[PDB]
């Protein structure tokens, strides 16, 4: 049964999320290889373990810059939420820890990109090729929101894909466990919830709303509400117009009317029959859920590698030092993590 | 077309997230 898998997944997930792994490795143990992304919210970086050989992505960020960015508490939340969790398409934390400088998360290393990488070069994916992923995120939001946590951060440059295909939600930067409402501007302007920017107080329903944007752009190959400055979009966005690609089936305009749906109590996901109402719409009908959760789906697309620590499906990035004061900074900010 | 609006818009790249 799902609700009975989603119960055991639970426990397991407490039990983490209020024992937190803590200090776990040290820099010293990597070897850095390479800049996968980049950006004023830090960096993450292959490297090698080099008590096991393994490869691993390790996100990097320095303290300074997260509390001049006030994302101190979101850190907190990412860390934690991420080395409880635990899910096919979720990288949970391998090892946390910190030294005078920075923070350090480190978590599976999935060689074949972003998906937005893929996308932008193909152009647009074909409905069964977007279907595939999109089946991956309505099971990852279904473990996510049961366990009382809210992503806010959808889109395809946080959407790696895995030597077989299959992707893995990444980037936890904006994810919060919160029963009932919240309120953080944040997220990514082409993805924001109605709700998000009129201000409100906002809940769980806002990744089944950008989950609508991200099925419409791999299926379109651009997004549903796009412009040269946020401002315009935002525009668009609270309107209630969207218009929809010739190309685009019938069920596919029917499932992205009832997501991309200004008013809460018409938006899938968030009825009373929630996640339901996703998964047994006409668009997902071929899809097996449990083999997709299996991963015995063959993918629409397997990536190009030529090795483990294989980087050429990544762009190249300017190397920039992993500096270590010799002074600790923000101690108290970050005691816990 | 709605494609070549896109193609020539400075939003083609990889977008950062915004905040307060
Ligand atoms: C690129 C490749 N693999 C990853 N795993 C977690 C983040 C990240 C980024």
């Amino acid at each position: 049964s799902v609700k009975e898998f989603l119960a055991k997944a639970k426990e397991d997930f407490l039990k983490k999320w209020e024992n937190p792994a803590q200090n776990t490795a040290h820099l010293d143990q990597f070897e850095r290889i390479k800049t996968l992304g980049t950006g004023s919210f830090g960096r993450v970086m292959l490297v090698k373990h080099m008590e096991t050989g393994n490869h691993y992505a390790m996100k990097i960020l320095d303290k300074q810059k997260v509390v001049k960015l006030k994302q101190i508490e979101h850190t907190l939340n990412e860390k934690r939420i991420l080395q409880a969790v635990n899910f096919p398409f979720l990288t949970k934390l391998e090892f946390s820890f910190k030294d005078n400088s920075n923070l350090y998360m480190v978590m599976e290393y999935a060689p074949g990109g972003e998906m937005f990488s893929h996308l932008r070069r193909i152009g647009r994916f074909s409905e069964p090729h977007a279907r595939f992923y999109a089946a991956q995120i309505v099971l990852t939001f279904e473990y996510l929101h049961s366990l009382d946590l809210i992503y806010r951060d959808l889109k395809p440059e946080n959407l790696m894909i895995d030597q077989q295909g299959y992707i893995k939600v990444t980037d936890f930067g904006f994810a919060k466990r919160v029963k009932g409402r919240t309120w953080t501007l944040c997220g990514t302007p082409e993805y924001l919830a109605p709700e998000i920017i009129l201000s409100k107080g906002y809940n769980k329903a806002v990744d089944w709303w950008a989950l609508g944007v991200l099925i419409y752009e791999m299926a379109a190959g651009y997004p549903p509400f796009f412009a040269d400055q946020p401002i315009q979009i935002y525009e668009k966005i609270v309107s209630g117009k969207v218009r929809f690609p010739s190309h685009f089936s019938s069920d596919l305009k029917d499932l992205l009317r009832n997501l991309l749906q200004v008013d809460l109590t018409k938006r899938f996901g968030n009825l009373k029959n929630g996640v339901n109402d996703i998964k047994n719409h006409k668009w997902f009908a071929t899809t097996d859920w449990i083999a997709i959760y299996q991963r015995k789906v063959e993918a629409p697309f397997i990536p190009k590698f030529k090795g483990p620590g294989d980087t050429s499906n990544f762009d190249d990035y300017e190397e920039e030092e992993i500096r270590v004061s010799i002074n600790e900074k923000c101690g108290k900010e970050f005691s816990e993590f | 077309t709605t494609y070549a609006d896109f193609i020539a818009s400075g939003r083609t790249g990889r977008r950062n997230a915004i905040h307060d």
